[PDB]
């Protein structure tokens, strides 16, 4: 009935030391029913990555809209759109439908081009921008995601630590969630190099 | 001539000639004759035929029962305007429970008509009207012209040849207006009168059409062998 | 340039006069009333050999009890032939029977005028609609371009009008039977149809009570252009 | 409608559907393919409220329909598969949402790929080894997740596709009347007759 | 109750003509068959008015296909026509159970259940309304596709029977059709008073009620 | 919106707009359709003014409007693929709802009442375009062979060119087509339709496309070397 | 759709052999708060018809402006406003009929209800009433709300059905009206002692009384009432 | 009324001609030749600027070359803004066909699209036409290297090698004598920028006075890489073909 | 909430002769316990030879007839004066209420007259438009406790011939107006006496071919 945990899903998202990270689980689930664990949850529009949670449909859908819309940035802008541009974007596209929303939880994150100024944004499903400092938490899971990653975070991380925080905070605050897991994927982005790191996790 | 083009344009004396040629279309109609006394109102028609194969085209509409229209020039747009008039008379019966007066009739028929000689892209209507009724103030006659003037009278005629009618009835005026609860005498009046705008044919049993309204009689037309009586 | 809607100084709509012209062009339609039926015959008038003669239908049906013929511009009859039927049907929806010859007529007829800056110029077709109601029995209707319909004992429309009208004016008579009014139609297309007359380049078509609306086939017809030529022989 | 599998094999997509078509506390017909050829080598069975499933489904058929003859070309599975979805999509938003879950399974010529979605009436789009649409997963997914292998043969799915119907039969209440099996591979849309 | 088979001399269509509101018993003498033309027929079951007004208009498509195409419309065309309308009206709160049955040389013998929730579906055997489920029992234990035209008219009038008898919302009287190659054919007004104590007598049926 | 009334009558009863359309057709290239006794022909001119050109993807003079039912014209190339559009959607529609395809004579008349609508509606101009529609109605195995024009009238033929010259290949036609026997096979019908366009085509090389509809959605495109080989065949008879 | 609010009570009617007469108490009512003290409920519409309305008073003062316009249009255009082609009451009342069926089917009624009391041209008694839900009725005794349960009883005794109006005087039957008057007010919660009474006369005309009141009330034998049973003191 | 002042600009000529769209083609006529090669290993687009300044501020300058996705792009001939219309419009469909089947689009299938829209404004809507033509170079795995053309009547054709604007009677004639079906991209390069440096009314061909681009397989593995030229990058090429 | 439906109560009877037919209905008018009118006519003369009632929500009915009245009007304006079939009226009538479908005339319709044969015809309506020509048919308040009254001395349901027992039916012969007008009577006089919204007055119209006629008579006032 609640849109937001039909499906079931977890995304989270971490600043280090000139890096950022961005999680997400593989699970989509009709209820009880686990259907796909193969669900990424996490996109890209060139160096600016966008995680969603939520309704599936939705995901989906706002993944080919933003896909549609930076297509057209860059047509005519002649360069690839900026985390903090992409951010007041995806607010604006939220906003719109105000009183008829995309039930999702949208979560940015990238590393500014020009000034290599590391970026993560949250959003609840109608805009509001939640532009955190250390860390972005969304899903089924979040306030499992809340805990894990208020304690274990600490600034400046290099990528590598980084990776073992955030693959950490997912992975028990999953644990903890019955639509949450089925497998997890984590990007550790830095200023010219991404890496996908694909995690072993309970299957249950 | 510069100023004939639409009916949006004056010509430099104020002449609307758009109009002025709609009213030549009715000058063109066959001649049909409108008469009243005090307690009935007639009209009389000579209808029109293509030729010997061909009907005899209707001249007379009936737009309520107590009211109804003779008709000379375009006779679709006679139609679009009766068929107005019916729906008008029935909004009166509908809401008020009250019969059209013959007076309001045709101020609703002139502001209709006014409406197409004002605006760009329409055209004036093609047809000269004669209403008679019976309403709560006895027996009219109204004599429509698509410029949207409209005039109560006690008789006259419009069509080809109109003038000899309308001649005769201004010389028997006196007699005809006291013409009082008698039908078929008011009827005769209006079939002489007729036949003052006749040349070269005379009014056959297929060619002469007749209505009459009044006190105790609803609007009815009379065509065929029930005419064959006043030729 | 000018109005679509404009009075000529004689009180005439330019282009109502000017689709008159466009039916002068068009083939040659008869249509002749008895108290027996009313036939409805056309000139096919095929462009080419190659053409198909079948396939031109110039004359149609409108209801079992309405058939219609057509001159001039026939691809605009198209939509007024659609009206027709839809009038027909709807009407006998509303009213479990069958729609009055005339107000077919009419309804046709309301459609002429509706053009200005609806459609943006009348109607270049003229059509010849007969039927039978229990009311006026066999009735034959001129639907023209102007939205003015007179009915017809007979009557010729197209470009071999005016002498076919004087020449029904002469031969059409209150006691007319089916089968003289058949050939009538036959000798007066015959007499001003430019190429020969057989049973591929001219229709005919009946409509009585009993069989309702009914086109003649190739076959039949063909018998009765035989049996015009041999009584036109017997004197 | 009912029950309603997919299952992707080596070189091939099997559908199977069931035949039943319940109204009320009657079993009108045993008979019935839930199912359409949107293009020759692509499939899609449907499952979900009476008449918007039939309506869906020739809708998306006739689309298709009109893509291959405009482009002389016959789309992706992929492609036919993301129209679907968007619809689905544009649909749930709509006065009347499409009650209408669907499989689509299709063999792409280009990259010779038997290919298998799985779409809710949500939108909700999957690509899948084997699916399933209403109470059918829940009993067949524990044996697919089992006894399926990738690199199986035509005639191998169609026995574990047995296993399924029958553990269907056995424990389901409702009685779905068989099923009606399709097979999409690279020389098109062929059924299986004897089930 | 009504119902609509197939079978070897084409098809058979038998309904009742009972018509309630609540437990009153508003009419005994409801026509359910519509003669849309003379190779076409519609039943009625559900809303009165629905499924009248909307098979006459049927019939009005219908004749307007055959004015424009010059050719009788198939079972197909004219059932799909019905069942595109009433999904237009779908939500709206229309209430039709309707066998669209016919005969064309492309086709043959034909028959399509239309429903207001948008359901179309053809085939051989179809029994639609609150009595439906006793004209199956009966039906499904005698029907063969070698019946004669007697025999299968018999049976069709026999199922609506046991349906009148046990349907609280059924009865009144049957009336039969019978579709052929050259069209349909009424096969009479059935009163269920007399036709029950007539069936009982010569089958031998009916033995739990005494008379 | 537009509304001007662009197509309307002159004082001589003529539509010049429906008139000047015509004469756009005689302008496009040449178009010949010829019904077998069991196929129907689709011959068509290319003119030879444009070289360098890529046929892979150049628009197709003829087109399929579905399986079993194609359309080629002479006229303006632009306004063609309107009325192949609203053919192709109505195609489709028709199956939707009438759950049969359509015959060639429904397909011919939908397009000629396009044709007619946008003779008299307002802001808009007559299509510069006449079409031969050809095909084989739906379990039919009767040639159909229909032909339209910018003022909306349609009519079936034998045989039928469209273009320009299409006074010269009418002619032939008119001489060379016997109704009472008609090209009996494939092979006939093809010979007899390039025979038509070699009076007008100029070369015999990329100039003339063939495309052959046969029952049951059997319609194929000739290649250049199999149309070279009629051309070949039928100018050495010639030399006689 | 809406409640109403601000509210008018009962309003009475009755035929009489040479008229009508109608009448209706001054209160406008704001729930059990008897609010505004000064209201005329009796709108008369030229010199030969009054409209008698109850229920929501802006709905009423709409409609008292739809009657104020519906006059200032019957004499546009027309030399006999005050003669032949006046307002009639049967011309008001299908007016007011056809409104009030309108709005009700538009789930936006005028929540009234209406009595048109007046004279014809023809000297013709005229009674009809109409309500929000567009019903309309006529009687030789016409009453609203309470007045319906109280009222029509007591001039149903006077004018029992259509041989009894001939045989009833105005005197007689402004009696019972002004009696029927006082009856609501000793048993209608929302009524006031203040009324307005209008008599519409074929000969006399149109007679329209302000400020009367309720006299002649028994109320003495209230002092020997005591307790509800067995109180003696 | 207004009929008075109205040009009618969708109407046929006594002769069967659409006026407007005859005279956008007059108009398109005198702009800068565009000229468009296909090869079997890439495309390439040639197009030359009009009578340019010394201001003028080149390497941010763009009026002859647009790039509609990454995979397809326009060499323009005509009014520049009228083009820029139709680019944004065509950059749209090829947005809404990539949502909808999650494939890039076809080539010929935007080309129809854009030349569809041309054709509207012949037929009906009282407006004048845009006085634009394109040569469209684009990829896609049906067809694909491919190159096409569109003009203000709506109709367009596909070619080997075409020229659009000023010279292309004289232009279409040089290509058509030293185009072979087996040149490479290299050799195209050479030939398109042979052919604008004879047709050209300028005294001299410089990098200046130029906009040129190529659309390669020549991208890392099979995929397709769009390289619109710098203004530096013209002047080498220049070099290296030995026009300066 | 605003209910836009009232119920004024009424009955109303439908009885078709051999060459006449009857439409009667009681003159009482109501809403809950209260009398509106006790003379307040239900039953209407819409011209052409043609009787009509639109029994229940009186709204409705006015409305209903006031419509049907203004299509007999416009029916002859537009063919010729053609005299409007009470077969064709019927049809109207199905258009009028199914046009009001999902607002519907909370009304049960009847009409009587003469076929085009000169036979008597009652038509029945439902509100949403299903109709059905009958012999005999009672509508409204009462309607519950007339019709199986005229289903036994109408039709002579349930009646056999004497002697036989149950072997041969009563034959159904045909009722004069005189006859047909005295079961109109008992049966309004019945439904009075067991329905309280049923009394004050029964207004009968007959239609022949020789016109419309009416006959009124008393009923019990409490
Ligand atoms: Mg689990
Ligand atoms: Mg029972
Ligand atoms: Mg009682």
């Amino acid at each position: 009935s609640d849109p937001s945990s039909i499906n079931g899903g977890i995304v989270v998202a971490m600043t280090g030391k000139d890096c950022v990270a961005i999680a997400c689980d593989l699970r989509l689930g009709s209820q009880s029913l686990g259907v796909s664990n193969k669900f990424e949850k996490i996109f890209h529009y060139g160096h600016v990555f966008l995680g969603i949670t939520g309704l599936a449909t939705d995901v989906t859908t706002l993944n080919e809209m933003f896909r549609y819309k930076t297509n057209l940035y860059k047509l005519k802008e002649e360069r690839a759109i900026e985390p903090e541009t992409f951010t007041q974007l995806v607010s604006s596209s939220l906003y719109e439908r105000r009183f008829g929303p995309y039930f999702v939880g949208p979560v940015v994150a990238g590393i500014n081009s020009k000034s290599g100024k590391p970026f993560i944004a949250g959003f609840d499903l109608i805009g509001c921008i939640d532009e955190a400092k250390d860390f972005i938490v969304s899903g089924t899971a979040s306030d499992q995601l809340f805990g894990m990653c208020e304690s274990l975070y600490e600034p400046n991380l290099e990528p590598e630590d980084l990776f073992e925080t955030i693959s950490q905070a997912l992975l028990n605050a999953a644990d903890r969630d019955a639509l949450s897991g089925w497998g997890a994927v984590v990007y550790i982005i830095k200023k010219d190099e991404v890496v996908k790191r694909y995690l072993k996790m309970r299957q249950d | 001539n510069n100023y004939d083009g639409d009916t949006v344009t004056f010509s430099p004396t104020g002449r609307l000639f758009q109009v002025e040629y709609a009213l030549e279309a009715i000058k063109q109609g066959s001649v049909t004759v409108g008469l009243r006394s005090n307690t009935h109102a007639v009209l009389v028609a000579l209808k029109r035929n293509a030729d010997e194969l061909s009907s005899y085209q209707k001249k007379i509409i009936k737009c309520d029962e107590h009211m109804g229209l003779s008709l000379a020039g375009l006779a679709p747009d006679a139609r679009v305007l009766s068929n107005y008039l019916r729906q008008q008379c029935n909004y009166s019966s509908l809401v008020f429970n009250r019969k059209l007066a013959v007076e309001r009739a045709g101020h609703l028929l002139c502001d209709k008509a006014q409406k197409n000689t004002q605006s760009y892209g329409g055209r004036p209507y093609g047809v000269g009207l004669l209403i008679i009724g019976y309403d709560k103030s006895g027996a009219h006659l109204l004599e429509f012209q698509p410029s949207g003037n409209v005039t109560e009278l006690y008789g006259t005629a419009i069509g080809a040849r109109s003038q000899g009618a309308k001649t005769y009835l201004e010389r028997t005026l006196d007699t005809f207006i006291k013409i009082d609860g008698n039908p078929d005498e008011l009827i005769k009046a209006g079939v002489e009168a007729i036949s003052q705008s006749l040349r070269d044919e005379s009014l056959t049993v297929d060619n002469l059409s007749i209505a009459i309204v009044g006190k105790d009689t609803p609007f009815t037309i009379y065509d065929g062998e029930a005419v064959a009586k006043y030729i | 340039d000018r109005g679509v809607s404009t009075f000529s100084p004689e009180g005439r709509l330019f282009q109502v006069e000017y689709s008159l012209e466009a039916i002068k062009l068009g083939s040659t339609a008869i249509g002749i009333a008895t108290k027996e039926g009313v036939v409805l015959g056309v000139e096919k008038r095929a462009t080419s050999p190659l053409l198909e003669s079948d396939s031109i239908e110039k004359i149609v049906e409108i209801d079992r009890h309405i058939g219609c013929a057509m001159s001039g511009l026939t691809a605009d009859a198209r939509s007024m032939i659609e009206h027709a039927r839809t009038a027909a049907v709807t009407h006998n929806l509303y009213y479990d029977e069958d729609i009055n010859v005339e107000s077919l007529t009419q309804s046709v007829c309301d459609l002429a005028l509706r053009f200005g800056e609806l459609m943006s110029r009348p109607f270049g077709v003229a059509l010849l609609i007969a039927g039978h109601d229990a009311d006026d029995g066999y009735q034959l209707f001129h639907a023209e371009p102007s939205g003015t319909f007179y009915r017809y004992n007979a009557k010729a429309i197209g470009s071999g009008s005016e002498g076919a009208q004087a020449e029904l004016l002469n031969e059409w008579h209150s006691s007319l039977t089916l089968k003289e009014a058949e050939l009538l139609v036959l000798k007066i297309l015959k007499q001003v149809m430019e190429e020969k007359l057989d049973e591929n380049n001219a229709q005919l078509s009946c409509i009585t009570k009993q069989d309702g609306f009914k086109i003649y086939d190739n076959e039949k017809t063909a018998e009765l252009i035989k049996e015009l030529k041999e009584k036109e022989a017997a004197e | 409608m009912d029950i309603i599998l997919g299952i992707r094999v080596q070189d091939s997509v099997i559908l199977a559907s069931s035949k039943a078509v319940t109204r009320g506390i009657s079993v009108l017909k045993d008979s019935d393919d839930k199912t359409r050829q949107l293009s020759p080598h692509t499939l899609m069975s449907f499952a979900g409220e009476a008449g918007d499933t039939v309506q869906f489904a020739e809708y998306i058929q006739a689309n298709i329909q009109l893509y291959s003859i405009r482009e002389d070309y016959e789309l992706s599975p992929q492609a036919v598969s993301s129209f679907v979805r968007q619809e689905l999509a544009k649909s749930i938003r709509s006065r009347r949402p499409y009650q209408v879950n669907v499989l689509i399974g299709g063999y792409d010529k280009k990259k010779n790929k038997p290919e298998l979605y799985q779409i809710d009436y949500l939108g909700t789009k999957v690509e899948l080894p084997y699916g399933a649409h209403g109470y059918s997963g829940f009993y067949t997914f524990s044996l697919l997740d089992h006894h399926y292998r990738p690199d199986m043969t035509t005639e191998e799915g169609l026995d574990l596709l047995k296993l399924c119907v029958q553990e269907l039969e056995k424990r389901m209440p409702m009685d779905f009347k068989g099923v009606i099996v399709k097979i999409v591979d690279k020389d098109g849309i062929r059924q299986v007759d004897d089930f | 109750t009504m119902l609509a088979f197939r079978f070897q001399g084409g098809i058979i269509v038998a309904v009742d003509s009972r018509a309630t509101a609540g437990n009153w018993v508003a009419s005994q003498t409801v026509k359910k068959v519509i003669e849309i033309n003379p190779f076409l027929l519609g039943t009625m079951a559900g809303g009165a008015a629905d499924c009248q007004f909307w098979e006459t208009w049927l019939g009005s498509q219908c004749r307007l296909h055959e004015l424009r195409e010059k050719e009788r419309i198939s079972v197909a065309a004219a059932s799909k026509i019905l069942s595109n309308l009433v999904y237009q009206y779908k939500g709206a709160g229309l209430s039709m159970g309707t066998m669209i049955c016919g005969y064309t040389r492309k086709e043959g013998p034909t028959i399509y259940y239309v429903d207001s929730d948008g359901t179309r579906l053809k085939g051989d055997i179809f029994c639609v309304g609150s009595g439906q489920t006793f004209a199956y029992g009966v039906l499904d234990s005698n029907y063969k596709w070698d019946l004669s035209v007697e025999d299968a008219l018999y049976l069709g009038k026999r199922s609506i029977l046991a349906a009148a008898h046990r349907d609280a919302y059924s009865g009144g009287s049957v009336n039969l059709y019978h579709v052929t190659e050259d069209g349909w054919i009424y096969h009479g007004n059935h009163d269920v008073g007399e036709l029950f104590w007539k069936v009982k007598e010569e089958e031998g049926s009916f033995n739990n009620v005494i008379g | 919106g537009y509304d001007r009334a662009l197509s309307i009558f002159s004082p001589d009863g003529h539509i010049f707009q429906v008139e000047y359309a015509l004469e756009a057709v005689k302008r496009g290239t040449c178009a010949v359709g010829v019904k077998g006794k069991n196929c129907v022909v689709l011959g068509c001119e290319r003119r030879s003014t444009l070289k360098l050109q890529d046929t892979r993807i150049t628009p197709s003079k003829v087109s399929k409007i579905d399986s079993h039912v194609v359309l080629s014209f002479s006229g303006l190339n632009a306004d063609s693929r309107i009325l192949i559009e609203k053919a192709r959607v109505e195609a489709q529609s028709h199956r939707l709802t009438l759950e049969d395809p359509v015959t060639v004579e429904y397909l011919t008349r939908y397009v000629a009442g396009v044709q007619q609508r946008y003779t008299q509606s307002g802001g808009v101009r007559p299509f510069g375009v006449s079409t031969l529609i050809a095909g084989f109605d739906p379990r039919d195995d009767e040639p159909k062979l229909y032909q339209t024009e910018p003022s909306g009238i349609y009519s079936s033929w034998s045989a039928q060119t469209i273009g320009r010259n299409s006074k010269t290949v009418r002619e032939f036609l008119e001489k060379n087509y016997d109704r009472k026997e008609p090209p009996a096979t494939v092979e006939e019908c093809v010979k007899l339709t390039v025979r038509s366009l070699l009076e007008v085509v100029q070369t015999g090389a990329k100039n003339i496309e063939i495309t052959v509809v046969k029952p049951d959605s059997d319609i194929v495109a000739l290649s250049s070397e199999e149309i070279n080989q009629y051309v070949t065949q039928i100018e050495q008879e010639k030399q006689e | 759709t809406q409640q109403p609010i601000v509210t008018g009570t009962s309003v009475i009617s009755m035929k009489y052999d040479n008229g009508v007469i109608i009448a209706a108490d001054n209160l406008g009512s704001y729930g059990s708060l008897l609010r505004f003290n000064g209201v005329e409920r009796l709108i008369p519409v030229g010199d030969n018809t009054v409209v008698g309305i109850s229920g929501d008073i802006s709905d009423m003062q709409h409609i008292e402006r739809l009657l104020k316009d519906l006059v200032t249009e019957n004499a546009y255009d027309n030399p006999l406003a005050d003669a032949e082609e006046a307002l009639e009451p049967s011309y008001i009342f299908e007016y007011l009929a056809t409104v009030m069926y309108q709005r009700r089917s538009k789930m936006n009624p005028l929540w009234n209800a209406i009595i048109v009391a007046g004279v014809q041209s023809n000297g013709d008694q005229f009674l009809r009433y109409v309500n929000l839900l567009g019903v309309t009725y006529s009687s030789p005794t016409l009453a609203t709300g309470f007045g319906a349960h109280m009222a029509n009883p007591l001039l149903r005794k006077v004018v029992d059905r259509e041989s009894d109006i001939p045989k009833t005087t105005v005197q007689v039957a402004e009696e019972a009206i002004v009696n029927a008057m006082r009856v609501l007010y000793y048993r209608d919660a929302r009524s006031s002692r203040n009324f307005s009474l209008a008599i519409i006369d074929k000969n006399t005309g149109l007679t329209f009384k302000k400020n009367l009141q309720v006299e002649n009330m028994k109320w003495d034998f209230a002092k020997d009432i005591k307790g509800y049973g067995t109180q003696k003191i | 009324g207004s009929r008075r002042y109205d040009s009618r600009t969708t109407i046929f000529s006594p002769e069967g001609r659409l006026y407007q769209v005859e005279y956008a083609l007059e108009s398109i006529s005198h702009a800068g030749t565009a000229i468009g090669i296909m090869a079997s290993d890439g495309i390439v687009l040639a197009a030359e600027r009009k009578v340019t300044s010394t201001l003028l501020e080149q390497d941010t300058s763009t009026e002859k070359l647009y790039k509609l996705n990454d995979k397809i792009a326009v060499a323009v001939a005509g009014l520049t803004a009228d083009a820029e219309i139709l680019i944004n419009t065509a950059r749209i469909h090829a947005q809404n066909y990539l949502k909808t089947y999650n494939e890039d689009i076809p080539v010929e299938i935007l080309v129809r699209r854009l030349s569809d829209i041309k054709q509207g404004y012949t037929q009906h809507g009282g407006l004048r036409p845009f006085g634009v033509s394109f040569i469209y170079a684009g990829y896609d795995d049906r067809y694909g290297y491919q190159l096409y053309t569109s003009n203000p009547s709506g109709n367009y054709t596909g070619w080997k090698a075409i020229s659009v604007g000023a010279n292309t009677s004289a232009a279409q004639t040089l290509l058509q004598m030293d185009y072979k079906d087996d040149m490479k991209v290299d050799d195209a390069i050479e030939l398109a920028l042979k052919t604008l440096s004879k047709t050209t009314d300028s005294s001299a061909l410089t990098y200046d006075r130029l906009e040129f681009a190529t659309i390669r397989k020549g991208a890392n593995d099979g995929e397709v890489y769009q390289k619109i030229f710098k203004p530096q990058e013209i002047k080498d090429i220049l070099v290296k073909t030995g026009i300066t | 909430q605003f209910n836009p439906y009232g119920d004024n109560g009424g009955t109303i009877l439908g009885i078709a002769g051999e060459d006449f037919a009857v439409l009667a209905g009681d003159t009482r008018n109501i809403t809950d316990y209260s009398i509106n009118s006790r003379y307040e006519p239900k039953v209407f003369d819409c011209g052409d030879n043609i009787v009509m009632s639109a029994n229940g929500f009186a709204a409705d009915g006015d409305a209903l007839v006031k419509r049907f009245k203004n299509s007999v009007k416009w029916y002859h304006f537009d063919h010729n004066d053609k005299k409007l079939s009470i077969n064709s009226a019927a049809r109207n009538i199905q258009h009028l209420l199914y046009g009001k479908r999902f607002f519907p005339y909370y009304v049960h319709t009847i009409i009587a007259g003469l076929d085009e044969d000169g036979k008597g015809a009652v038509y029945s309506f439902d509100p949403v438009g299903s109709y059905e020509r009958e012999q005999c048919r009672a509508g409204g308040a009462a309607a519950s406790l007339i019709m199986p009254f005229l289903d036994n001395q109408v039709n002579f349901k349930n009646q056999y011939e004497p002697g036989t027992n149950g072997k041969v039916k009563k034959p159904l012969k045909y009722l004069s107006v005189e006859e047909v007008i005295k079961l109109v009577r008992d049966s309004f006089t019945s439904a009075t006496e067991r329905h309280i919204q049923v009394g004050d007055g029964l207004e009968i119209l007959i239609v022949t071919k020789d016109g419309v006629r009416k006959e009124f008579y008393e009923l019990k006032r409490d």
